[PDB]
């Protein structure tokens, strides 16, 4: 067993990125770390032996801490280009294979230079009953943003790449207003008519 | 220096025959399968030491392998059940410890469905920009909508002035259940394309967002009333607007 921790981590650019792992099998003596971009299969990023308790490579670094059985994977000034899952293996001169943990999804916000929370609807290009809400900048957790009745009647995604999120419908009395959390959302949330 | 997998997206019926593919041109004696579903990691499947010498991973119930030359590595389902949707991977590696670094494909993306009825190719729409949005910032987003498919097997492009574009555009990382307790729920993708007000407000300007989806082929048969769900595109387009 190789255990990572958390399942999933949202992070903003600049942020200091810190990856857990631990081991129960003390026979492991080699620990790759593998980065999977959305989309693409996983690849080799960064590995460290047991004999030692650190490897540096620019951005990220395996501290490793043989006694716990523990180690993580830091990534300094975290870049939205380092959304990926991230996944730690181990294997021992005496372990057949390479033992995967289950992985740890990593999410980063690009910074947003001048925040500008706003929500509009958008009509159809074709003649119908269908509108979008648009929420920029809805992030200046996440998916609080939404009311999730019961009642509104509505579908919802988020794009963490560009701090934005939409939540749609068929139906014609469908306001933004009611789609959104209005006591959580970024308190100067603009909502032009 | 590349693995290779093919083909990219599968939709099989259970009961059916599968053959993934893997390629390999580096000299490598190691390949394996794996499969990746939400939550657990990759789970090897099988892996293989030199031609004709296959041993079982941790899963190797329901599936079969075969490598006869040193560059391909084929996995092989008898008979597919639902439970072997997922997304799957070969790899390589010089030798096979796991000291060495494993090269993966760029995975297949299998869905075996109880019945090809299930098979929805999307709907596609585009929205306008907002008004206020051009007044408040002198940009204009334009929205996509794909939405009733089913397998989650698309992938969504823009097309401006009959030009792809990646400038300016934010699609969501993967399509999302349309009702997440179902197993043979639809899906919906949304994107996001933004381009300056003066752009959009030049009604020589074309916008369309180009959807294909990866469906039934040849070999399926289809005796439905509704059109037959086969690889096909789904665009919708605005034009520009003084």
């Amino acid at each position: 067993q190789v255990r990572q921790s958390p399942q999933s981590l949202t992070v903003w650019e600049g942020e200091t990125t810190i990856l857990n792992c631990s081991y129960e099998n003390s026979a492991f003596d080699y620990f790759p770390w593998y980065q999977q971009f959305p989309g693409e299969g996983p690849a080799l990023l960064i590995a460290i032996r047991s004999v030692s308790d650190k490897k540096e490579d620019g951005r990220f670094t395996i501290f490793f801490n043989k006694r716990e059985k523990k180690l993580s994977l830091h990534i300094t000034d975290s870049q939205p280009g380092d959304s990926a899952t991230y996944f730690c293996a181990a294997t021992g001169a005496n372990t057949g294979k390479l033992t995967f943990g289950h992985g740890t999804i990593l999410r980063v916000h690009p910074n947003i230079q001048n925040p500008d929370p706003a929500v509009y609807q958008l009509r159809d290009s074709k003649s119908s009953d269908k509108s979008v809400c648009l929420f920029t900048d809805f992030d200046s957790k996440d998916s609080d943003v939404y009311i999730t009745d019961a009642t509104v009647l509505d579908m919802r995604s988020m794009d963490f790449k560009s701090n934005s999120a939409v939540a749609w419908s068929n139906k014609s009395d469908f306001a933004c207003a009611n789609a959104f959390n209005n006591s959580i959302i970024p308190e100067d949330t603009f909502f032009p008519s | 220096m590349k693995v290779t997998q093919m083909p990219r997206y599968l939709i099989k019926r259970m009961g059916e025959n599968v053959l993934l593919e893997c390629g390999q041109d580096m000299s490598h004696e190691t390949m394996y399968w794996y499969r990746q579903d939400p939550g657990l990691g990759l789970q090897l499947i099988y892996i293989s030491y030199d031609v004709d010498s296959n041993s079982e991973g941790d899963i190797p119930k329901g599936y079969r392998v075969s490598r006869k030359k040193r560059e391909h590595f084929s996995l092989i389902l008898d008979s597919a059940k639902t439970n072997q949707t997922s997304v799957y991977f070969c790899a390589s590696s010089l030798a096979g410890t796991g000291n060495y670094e494993q090269y993966f494909g760029p995975g297949t993306r299998l869905t075996v469905t109880e019945d090809l009825k299930n098979v929805f190719p999307p709907e596609v729409a585009v929205f306008e920009p907002s008004e206020a949005e051009i007044s408040h910032t002198q940009k204009a987003t334009l929205v996509c909508l794909a939405t009733g498919f089913y397998p989650d097997h698309v992938e969504l492009s823009w097309w401006v002035n009959g030009k792809e574009v990646h400038s300016g555009v934010s699609t969501d990382p993967q399509p999302l259940k349309e009702q997440p307790a179902l197993n043979d729920s639809r899906y919906s993708l949304s994107s996001r394309l933004r381009v300056s007000a003066t752009f959009w407000q030049n009604p020589r300007n074309h916008f369309r967002c180009q959807v294909q989806f990866y469906g039934l082929s040849e070999n399926d048969e289809w005796t439905q009333d509704r059109a037959k769900p086969v690889t096909q595109i789904v665009s919708a387009e605005a034009w520009g607007r003084s």
